[PDB]
């Protein structure tokens, strides 16, 4: 049991699930060709990495996955790359035909073309389980297909699944790495028909990406590979709940309980630590006290956002590695102390900790440092909502001339779409604000 | 792949074309039989966005015009026999540089073969993305005949992206005094059936050959270096592997706020470093239009840059472009320049860089045809040509009257605040 | 305490079902709505083509009278 299905949409998915699975292969001992030697459990079995991986008789672990683009490029090179016998061709549906950073294209002219073949593709996933949890969306707000094709999808999803949880992962949109100048667009767009049908979205800022590259592992100009291998490790810390086990494992089911007050603040902020490189690891072990102290410091952080300008509503903390209670207690401590957590006056003030022992693995060839433990924090800062504020500003500049929208209109969208996804982000800005204000 | 059709029409038309065909020959190793030739792979990865296969390769391209001559100059020159002789359309009337007569009358005649090689080539495409068009704006058969096969192509694949490479008439280098006509009544097409136009001023060209080339007598061919050097520039991020704007639709978008605005002015450099690249390339002397920027306001731009270099200096020199002279950009479309960088360079070069522009200054180029148009209007001046075509002076009115319109709008926007 | 159980279970059911309908029928609504919208831009712009066209053919009739 408990098995999840991996949607990865457009470009910044696919690319991202290249990165995720890739690790996983690593964290599992999966080899390329999908045998996995460990495994004594021939074609089968209920091991914590068989919730990711179903298995062949034949001895082939398949990631429970699918990769969607419009566009046969990017997938096609997942089918003549290394992993090309992991995946069976049916998990990589193409189009011939991408949506031009346009979501009025992605949703609707070009997606539905090819939604029910992507949906039959689940299906047949879903099929081979024995039960489902639900599903990991990967996907950028920027792009054509990975706004409005998801949007659909995540639409198409909750009919065809019901209540069935939907996670995402959404790469939030930063000039240094843009490819649309409509990617505020794209992004309420999508934000607006998403937000009823997800229960959980963790925000990656590729700005906050770029920077950590930068400064923490001295890259001159990182490259979506770059951006992509510290991404995956996100990824893999908040997935290792699912894909591994332990006495001091929890599940992320449960830290969702508490990271998700009202169904509309369902977007936490992470931050992980350590990111480091070999030449600085060397001699040089960081301590539990060290790395949850990091998480703590905004540079770390996947969304800009200043956490103190807000309140926090939950406060999780996912370790990895050489990690004991003991220790993980005493650094959160220190840090209350010389630190200030606020929090709103209706939630609880304390840490959810939780411990996977196994150490965290690096691409070989990679950026990241071996690393002896790691934490990744998730919490539910208010704060988060200065990068809606962001977008949203952007959002406005362009749309009071209505600069682009006929790109929209011409798809078959109207204005009214626009401003009701507008409006709709105002009030998430004035949500996030009611929250944060005590009570009575 | 994604494939576009490429169409030349006209005796400038076809010259620029068949430049073109040269120069990203050579880029993608094709030698003039069209055998592959080349080092890197990454010369073919995306070449069949350009070329047909065959072993060999031949350009999909259709070559069109009213007189046999520059068609014929072209199937006996330089890589001559690339081309699918199938797809030599040329009638033997002549166009007589006159707009009427490629758009309604001697046009009209060579059209329909022309649309039988179009569609030819449009159905053995796994994607077509659209069509670029080649021709000068002040004869008869690029401008007239053209854009007559805009409306006729744009009926038939009405979905499909138009991309024009127009030359804009300039006195100083031609005579025929009708060509401000020609230009008004073709601009009047352009505005409603291309979605994006580069606009190549002869002028400028011109200008850049006399004033820094040092160049005292030019020559059509030194004008059409300046244009070729432009349109390999122009269409790198669509022939190599790469991202950023790399088909003509994103580019569509990412450069094209409202709809008609789509008037495009190219820059080059070198006609070095990335600041010496990057400034020359944004300076006005670079220009392929004839506006100064600085007279205007930048509603979005695309810069690429080919070669061996670093991309930092790549990103610290466009911001340091925008930061400092963050007046001529507008403040209502944030983020509004992107960059690209493609590791081949072009010929002879070992770094160059190539610059779009969507600018309000494309005005004062509007606006010099509207005058020269205006000073023959007002005494009807050599209508007679063009009123025994068929046509009335309504035409004339109404397309002087949307000229004058797009410059009103270029006008409005440039003097757009946000708050 | 037994028909209260059965209630609260029975509106968990109905809710859900509620939410699958209404997903259903908004995405349906949209996916007309865009169908239609399209068409419309794209017929009018075939038929800005087609109004060019006849006033090409009024041209070279009046010219075949001159
Ligand atoms: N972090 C990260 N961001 C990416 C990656 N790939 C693309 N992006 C970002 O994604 C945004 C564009 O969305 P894409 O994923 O490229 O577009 P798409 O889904 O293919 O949509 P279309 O091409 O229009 O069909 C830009 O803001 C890019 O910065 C990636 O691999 N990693
Ligand atoms: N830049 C550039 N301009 C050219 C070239 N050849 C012609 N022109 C310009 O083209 C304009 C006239 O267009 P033509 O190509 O001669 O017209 P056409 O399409 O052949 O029409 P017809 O003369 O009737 O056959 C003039 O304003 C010239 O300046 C060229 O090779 N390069
Ligand atoms: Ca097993
Ligand atoms: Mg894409
Ligand atoms: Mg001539």
């Amino acid at each position: 049991m408990r098995e999840c299905i991996s949607i990865h949409v457009g470009q910044a998915g696919v690319q991202i699930g290249n990165a995720c699975w890739e690790l996983y292969c690593l964290e599992h001992g999966i080899q390329p060709d999908g045998q996995m030697p460990s495994d004594k459990t021939i074609g089968g079995g209920d091991d914590s990495f068989n919730t990711f991986f179903s298995e062949t008789g034949a001895g082939k672990h398949v990631p429970r996955a699918v990769f969607v683009d419009l566009e046969p490029t990017v997938i096609d090179e997942v089918r003549t790359g290394t992993y090309r016998q992991l995946f069976h061709p049916e998990q990589l549906i193409t189009g011939k035909e991408d949506a031009a950073n346009n979501y009025a294209r992605g949703h609707y002219t070009i997606g539905k073309e090819i939604i029910d073949l992507v949906l039959d593709r689940i299906r047949k996933l879903a099929d081979q389980c024995t039960g489902l949890q639900g599903f990991l969306v990967f996907h950028s707000f920027g792009g054509g297909t990975g706004s409005g094709f998801t949007s659909l999808l995540m639409e198409r999803l909750s009919v065809d699944y019901g209540k069935k949880s939907k996670l995402e992962f959404s790469i939030y949109p930063a000039p240094q790495v843009s490819t649309a100048v409509v990617e505020p667009y794209n992004s309420i767009l999508t934000t607006h028909t998403t937000l009823e049908h997800s229960d959980c979205a963790f925000m990656v800022d590729n700005e906050a990406i770029y920077d950590i590259c930068r400064r923490n592992l001295d890259i001159e100009r990182p490259t979506y590979t770059n951006l992509n291998r510290l991404i995956s490790q996100i990824v893999s810390s908040i997935t290792a709940s699912l894909r591994f086990d332990g006495a001091l494992n929890v599940d992320l089911t449960e830290f969702q309980t508490n990271l998700v007050p009202y169904p509309r603040i369902h977007f936490p902020l992470a931050t992980y630590a350590p990111v480091i490189s070999a030449e600085k690891a060397y001699h040089e072990q960081l301590s539990v006290a060290e790395i949850t102290n990091a998480c703590f410091e905004p540079a770390n952080q996947m969304v800009k956002c200043d956490p103190r300008h807000g309140k926090y509503m939950a406060c999780c903390l996912l370790y990895r590695g050489d990690v004991v209670p003991k220790d993980v207690n005493a650094a959160i401590a220190t840090i209350k102390t010389k630190r200030s957590i606020q929090f709103v006056d209706w939630c609880p003030t304390g840490f959810k900790v939780g411990i996977n022992y196994q150490p965290p693995t690096v691409v070989p060839g990679g950026d990241l440092a071996k690393v002896q433990r790691a934490v990744c924090m998730l919490s539910n800062t208010t704060a988060i909502a200065e990068a809606w504020a962001r977008l949203d500003h952007k959002f406005d500049l362009m749309y009071a001339k209505r600069a682009f929208v006929h790109w929209y209109v011409g798809e078959g969208m109207e204005e009214g779409e626009f401003s009701e996804a507008r409006e709709d982000m105002a009030a998430l800005e004035k949500d996030y604000e009611e929250v944060g204000v005590d009570s009575v | 792949m994604r494939e576009i059709v490429h169409i030349q029409a006209g005796q400038c038309g076809n010259q620029i074309g068949a430049k073109f065909w040269e120069v990203i020959s050579d880029e993608h190793g094709i030698d003039p039989t069209g055998s592959y030739h080349g080092d890197s792979d990454l010369q073919l990865e995306r070449i069949n966005v350009y070329y047909n296969e065959a072993n060999k390769y031949v350009p999909r391209a259709i070559l069109v015009d009213l007189e046999p001559g520059t068609m014929d100059s072209v199937r006996s020159g330089p890589f001559g026999q690339i081309f699918r002789p199938d797809n030599f359309v040329f009638g033997q009337s002549g166009a007589g540089n006159n707009w009427a007569k490629g758009h309604y009358t001697e046009g009209a005649e060579l059209v329909d073969s022309v649309l039988d090689v179009v569609r030819k080539e449009s159905e053995s495409c796994d994607c077509l993305q659209g069509f670029q068009l080649t021709h000068s704006l002040g004869g008869g058969t690029g401008s007239g005949m053209g854009t007559l096969l805009i409306s006729k192509i744009r009926e038939e694949y009405p979905d499909r992206i138009m991309n024009t490479f127009s030359v804009m008439p300039s006195p100083k280098v031609s005579d025929t005094v009708v060509e401000p006509y020609n230009a008004t009544l073709s601009v009047h097409q352009l505005v409603e059936n291309t979605d994006e136009t580069y606009c190549i001023d002869n002028e400028a060209l011109y200008d850049i050959c006399f004033r820094t080339l040092k160049l005292t007598t030019p020559t059509y061919g030194d004008l059409n270096h300046l244009v070729s050097a432009t349109m390999s520039g122009v269409t790198t991020c669509l022939r190599f592997p790469g991202q950023l704007n790399a088909d003509l639709r994103k580019l569509a978008v990412n450069m094209v706020p409202f709809p008609r605005l789509h008037f495009f002015m190219p820059g080059f450099a070198p006609l070095l470093t990335v600041p010496e690249l990057t400034q020359q390339m944004f300076d006005s002397k670079n220009m392929m239009a004839a506006c100064d920027p600085r007279h205007g306001r930048y509603l979005t731009v695309a810069a690429i840059f080919r070669g061996r270099m670093s991309m930092k200096e790549v990103d610290e020199q466009m911001l340091n472009v925008q930061n400092k002279n963050s007046s001529y950009f507008v403040e209502w479309i944030p983020n509004n320049v992107k960059t690209a960088v493609c590791d081949i360079p072009p010929r002879g070069l070992k770094m160059s860089a190539t610059f779009i522009g969507n600018s309000t200054a494309i005005q004062e180029l509007f606006k010099r045809i509207s005058e020269q148009f205006t000073a023959m209007f007002r005494r009807k001046a050599f209508l007679h040509w063009y009123t025994g075509e068929g046509m009335d002076e309504m035409e004339f009115t109404e397309a002087e009257s949307n000229m004058n319109d797009l410059v009103s709008e270029y006008q409005q926007y440039q003097d757009a605040t946000a708050d | 305490k037994r028909e209260h159980e059965r209630e609260v279970i029975q509106k968990a059911i109905e809710e859900n079902n509620n939410f699958i309908k209404m997903a259903k029928e908004k995405l349906a609504q949209k996916m007309e709505s865009n169908k239609e919208n399209r068409e419309a831009h794209l017929a009018a712009m075939l038929e800005r083509l087609q109004e060019k066209d006849k006033h090409a053919e009024e041209v070279r009739k009046n010219k075949e009278l001159k």
